[PDB]
């Protein structure tokens, strides 16, 4: 549809006397079926910039045939694509409004711009702002991760109209539809929800917030935490949010690599060093889990659960804990080396890692806190007691779990004692 | 001249080893992943550039074998033709430009709208499992320009993936080479290109590919005699016996053919 | 129970000696500074050949002591020990990384088997 | 009794829109123009003119996003005889600043359709020519896996495996539903100077049922 | 300076004792390692370093011998040496109209840096002077067992800053890889010396700084390297006889029957070379 829905968004805010704008060979236009209906050589340009496509040139357009590898059948110029002229100009005229930033239906998500509308007046068009990037909010927010309907929060708002997402991404002066939902508000309100029950993690402090945004989410896979260096195909996929499908394959991987790659960094003068599993990268991981591998992972740290790659994350955070105990002040702790390789490969790193425990333990006893020396042995013994042996390998689903279990299980020792 | 009188089948096993064998210009150059399977991939014109590269330095510039769609590797220094109204021209550029005549073409032309299919066709290449690409952050000693000069060193990355073993699919139209002339010669030449592929097209990015077995499936019939599908479920691509965790050698996968139905012929140029 | 009595192999089995030399340490010489883990953990992983020996000096020393006062369990660590050692041929000269960290499985294993009432 | 069930499936497929041709975007569903082009891959002759009664939809529409280093331009009629009156090449280097165009493309994954189709006479065929004899040709050479070319689903880099299909169509992922896609592209009346035609694509049940493209009332 | 006329491919096989071949940025400095296996990696530009190295001391700068990434030099003023040379002037961001001269500026790039010469470059920056591929490219160094990477804690007797830490010693730590054994793996491509000029003059002096590359590196960080075995195989004709892989197959190094434990020593391997095709011909006695 796409370009017709824009047609019919122009048909409708055209009809009121605000909030919109009036204003105006043959062939079959292909966006309303017309036949004998004068086609347009040249559409009038979409906004790039500020209020339009972010990362576009200024005059982009979505129609173009400017070299001759793109022109078939021997048509000339946007001939390729018959649209009568009054058609074009109206979604044209559709796209620039929605671009525009003054009115509240407008987000970007990494490299693309996301524009969304229903298909009549509605509460919804102002809501979803929300939900896509998280600042009554709240309330909707739980209630739909909760499954309860959003009429619940305001009856006002009919669940049967149908609602239009729309994501363009910018090139030379040409824009590209990265992707294209269209349900009923109903509907994408309940797959919201599931996507962030999925996401749910008991936070790791208090100013984080519990809807994290998708920006802030993808901002988390990048190289530096700087919106450039955010993959495109990656935040397009991450479509599985309002779609309900499979998350890309890829996000675990570059999630993964992610935590592989950085480290503690005080250089931002945040007095806790930085944490590499942060709540963000938690959250995407438990989500891919119970998506993807259909797997069961708790919000928070479960004793019970005796999985050997989740024992293994335990046992790191407690080995890590020790560390810092030991070490007040470290400059660098093993979570900044040897996270990487004790979940890939904890055969060959954890004899390591014990023997330091080992060290960092006796000091303890040695020094006053004479006995957190001897909880942490106890620690690693109840832990250990679960396993038979330290895998030679471990797959990226297993590794999913050393994650999640490390992010547990440092996260009930923060202030345990 | 005679075209070649027989459909074809191929399978071809490339790996990688500590490179990029095909960057993704919508990830940040990062090695493309299946995002429905994560299996690596590797677009079909990638394997068809790096093919027209080993045929322009193998022939370099021989009566029959010139390569039209060029990639500044070109050398100006001889060339010849063979001196053969669209038809003309286009029997012309057909049999005497080698990719022309191979992959086909199209031309700014009216009368046949330019259409020129060739015979040969292949398929995305992807990987038997998933890949896992890992980043590598490198430094520079100098800086570029004076403004960030003014301590002086810039950091880098480079993705690479450790291993991976990856299927490319094809299929030659006899018929269509009929149209075309593409000969028994140009056949011969075409394997050898697909078996010598990447020994020339090394670089700091690519590490070290190399192509472990070519399965060739040559049909009685001009048209063929088997579903190109079922031929190639006859490759079964399997782990050794012995080797457990992640693949890093092509030791650690055990490939067998099938036996093909009666009117097919396999060979194994690898 | 987690530990395997059964297993024997050589690196859970010196794990499980280690395991029980440390528990019979602890109790012949309550309150010391430092247990024989945290003295010759090191050395016991790196070279089990040559400091074995030493360590089984010292934990017969301990069980002697153990064996004078109706506190003597010294009979139960003595037969664990001849036990363990039943199954060992030779001390190995070196291990590699996962059979150190079997070492330290099997010592953990049965350090928690000592612990129970 | 008549016409023709032909399945074909792939892991990928592009049926580009034509209004978002540079950027590829895909139909949700291969247009009719597709199954002509995948029918007359397998047979086809002069005589005989294919047109396309329903495609059913058997898998759920999945999308997906592949970017690709493409050409700019179509390469230059040559002249022969000019081209050696001196000793010079003749290439398009693609690498050669503008000559180098990136192209997204949303495009289809894991599809399934089954195609029913029938042959029409046309005027070129001769007295011997009969539909019958065309029609059984085609159903030998699907069932024995036979071409002209291997088929492919809209770009010639997404090669579709067919099969002749002898019986009952299977269930569809969308076979209580009824789905609007909008107008879509028919084919080309090369007749009328190669003029598009499109028709509003209705999805019951998954299945497709376009008008006969021959029709006077969807022709100019 | 004719281009060399036949193609080689060549093993390196070189130590480490008690050193840190090449330090991760992202794993603090921590030895680089494959983390799904644990084997020891080191980067091809970390080799290639070294090689420009020996290259600037052995020539000492000498004319047709400099090298492009020096340790302090500004790309963009070397870039305007060649167009001055060649009496051009830049556009902003884009080579000479005239083909002719983009060759030019190219070619005066390649005729007298050596490193230009035999790795190429990427020069595309403002002052735009092209690219280059080079002859001769190198793969990832791979231990060919894994390496233990044991992790040495220090400390200096004094202090930086204006500070009262002292209570206990400024604390720093070194990493180190106790022994690893790593194979390197290298091509030339004649096709592409012809482009560059790479000539055998080059191709000996590369020879040598292959064999002589670690013995000038020494430093507090790396420990002890060498260069252990150095195995050519050279085509005879311009284009290769045989694949790659197959004669990188025919040098096959496992551990000495008679050793055992962690390996500590090149004694511990040892290292068999097997026939070349009828093609090819090894000179292994580099």
């Amino acid at each position: 549809m796409i370009l017709q829905a824009l047609h019919g968004y122009y048909q409708r805010m055209s009809a009121d006397p605000d909030a919109g704008m009036p204003p105006y060979l043959c062939g079959q236009c292909l966006i309303t079926g017309e036949r004998q209906k004068p086609i347009a050589q040249l559409h009038p340009s979409i906004k790039g910039g500020r209020d339009g496509v972010r990362g576009a040139q200024a005059v982009a357009s979505i129609v173009s045939f400017n070299n001759t590898a793109f022109e078939s059948y021997g048509k000339e110029q946007s001939i390729n694509a018959p649209v009568s002229q009054e058609a074009a100009f109206s979604y044209v005229t559709a796209l620039n409004y929605l671009l525009n930033p003054s009115n509240r239906q407008k987000v970007t998500i990494a490299d693309a711009t996301v524009v969304f509308w229903a298909e009549r007046s509605s509460p919804a068009e102002d809501i979803f702002a929300g939900m896509f990037d998280p600042p009554r909010m709240h309330d909707l927010l739980v209630a739909i991760r909760s499954g309860k309907r959003a009429t619940d929060i305001m009856p006002d708002m009919d669940e049967s109209v149908r609602f239009h997402v729309l994501g363009l991404s910018p090139n030379a002066a040409r824009l590209s539809v990265r992707f294209w939902e269209v349900d009923t508000v109903g509907h994408m309100l309940d797959k919201v929800g599931r996507h962030y029950r999925e996401l749910e993690i008991i936070p790791q402090f208090n100013n984080e917030q519990e809807f994290p945004s998708l920006s802030t989410l993808l901002r988390q896979t990048a190289v530096l935490n700087k919106t450039e260096n955010i993959s495109p195909v990656l935040a397009g996929g991450l479509r599985a949010m309002l779609t309900g499908g499979p998350y890309p394959q890829s996000l675990l991987p570059a999630v993964l690599g992610r935590i592989r790659a950085e480290h503690a960094r005080p250089e931002d003068k945040s007095r806790y060093r930085l944490e590499v599993v942060t709540y963000y990268r938690a959250a995407l991981i438990k989500a891919y889990l119970i998506r993807n591998r259909k797997l069961e992972v708790p919000v928070s740290l479960d004793p019970a659960r005796t999985d050997r790659p989740y024992l293994l994350g335990r046992l790191f955070a407690v080995l890590e804990k020790a560390q810092e105990d030991a070490v007040p002040g470290a400059n660098a702790t093993i979570k900044d080396r040897y996270l990487a390789s004790a979940s890939a490969n904890p055969g060959q790193v954890f004899h390591m890692l014990l023997k330091n425990a080992s060290n960092h333990t006796a000091k303890l006893r040695k020094d006053p806190e004479r006995k957190s020396a001897i909880h942490y042995e106890i620690m690693m013994q109840e832990i250990i007691d679960n396993i038979s042996d330290f895998p030679v390998t471990m797959s990226s689903d297993e590794q999913g779990l050393f994650m999640i279990g490390y992010y547990h299980q440092r996260k009930a020792l923060f202030t345990k004692k | 001249m005679t075209a070649i009188a027989n459909r074809y089948e191929f399978v071809l096993l490339f790996d990688v080893e500590n490179g990029n064998p095909n960057g993704d210009p919508d990830a940040g150059n990062m090695p493309r992943i299946d995002p429905e399977t994560g299996h690596g991939l590797v677009t079909d014109v990638c394997l068809k550039r790096k093919i027209r590269n080993h045929v322009a330095l193998t022939k370099e510039g021989a009566e029959r074998f010139n390569i039209y769609i060029q990639e500044k590797a070109i050398l100006n220094e001889t060339h010849e033709r063979a001196y053969t109204d669209a038809k003309r021209v286009t029997d012309w550029m057909c049999t005497n430009f080698y990719d022309i005549r191979t992959f086909g073409a199209v031309m700014t032309t009216e009368v046949n709208c330019g259409q020129v299919r060739g015979p040969v066709q292949m398929a995305f290449a992807r990987s038997v499992e998933p890949v896992v690409p890992q980043e590598v952050s490198i430094t520079r000693m100098a800086v570029t320009t004076k403004a960030e000069a003014e301590d002086n060193r810039t950091m880098g990355r480079k993705h690479i993936v450790p291993y991976g073993l990856y299927v490319a699919h094809g299929f030659i139209s006899a018929p269509l080479a009929e149209k075309t002339g593409f000969s028994d010669e140009d056949l011969t030449l075409f394997w050898d290109a697909l078996v010598n592929m990447f020994e020339h097209d090394r670089s700091a990015a690519r590490g070290l590919m190399s192509s472990r077995k070519l399965i060739v499936f040559k049909h009685q019939n001009r048209l063929g005699n088997a579903p190109a599908h079922k031929l190639f479920d006859l490759v079964k691509v399997s782990r050794a016996e012995g080797s457990s965790g992640p693949a890093r050698s092509f030791a650690d996968y055990a490939v067998t053919v099938g036996q093909a139905p009666e009117g097919v012929e396999v060979k194994e140029m690898l | 129970v987690s530990l395997d009595p059964a297993r024997t192999d050589r690196p859970y089995l010196l794990g499980r000696l280690f395991a029980v030399l440390e528990k019979a340490q602890e109790d012949a010489v309550p309150g010391a500074n430092a247990t024989i883990k945290d003295r010759y953990l090191a050395s016991a992983s790196a070279n089990p050949g040559q400091v074995f020996h030493m360590l089984l000096k010292n934990a017969s020393n301990h069980t002697a002591k153990l064996r004078k006062d109706p506190e003597r369990k010294a009979i139960h660590y003595e037969i664990m020990m001849q036990e363990i050692i039943d199954n060992i041929s030779d001390f190995p000269v070196t291990m590699s990384s996962d059979e150190q960290g079997l070492f330290m499985i099997g010592y953990y294993h049965q350090r928690k088997a000592l612990f129970t009432k | 009794t008549y016409g023709i069930r032909l399945r074909v499936w792939g892991d990928y497929a592009c049926f580009t829109r034509p209004e978002m041709k540079v950027e590829r975007v895909s139909y949700d569903v291969m247009p009719p123009s597709a199954a002509r082009g995948i029918l007359e891959a397998i047979h086809w002759k002069p005589a005989i003119r294919w047109i396309v009664d329903r495609i059913h939809v058997l898998r759920p529409i999945v999308f997906d996003n592949v970017r690709r280093n493409e050409v700019s331009s179509k390469i230059p009629k040559p002249n022969p005889a000019t081209a050696m009156r001196d000793r010079k090449p003749l290439y398009f280097l693609v690498d050669d600043g503008s000559n180098r165009q990136q192209r997204a493309a949303t495009l289809l994954r894991n599809v399934d359709y089954v195609i029913e189709a029938h042959f029409e006479l046309t005027d070129k065929a001769g007295a011997e020519d009969n539909a019958g004899k065309h029609l059984d040709i085609f159903r030998r050479r699907a069932r024995a896996g036979q071409s002209f070319q291997q088929p492919c689903l809209g770009c010639r880099e997404f090669p579709a495996s067919f099969e002749l299909l002898e019986g009952d169509v299977p269930l569809s992922c969308y076979a209580g539903e009824k789905r609007d896609l909008g107008y879509m592209l028919l084919d080309i009346d090369f007749e009328r100077d190669m003029t598009p035609l499109f028709f509003k694509a209705v999805m019951e049940d998954g299945v497709i049922t376009p008008p006969s493209r021959t029709s006077p009332e969807v022709r100019a």
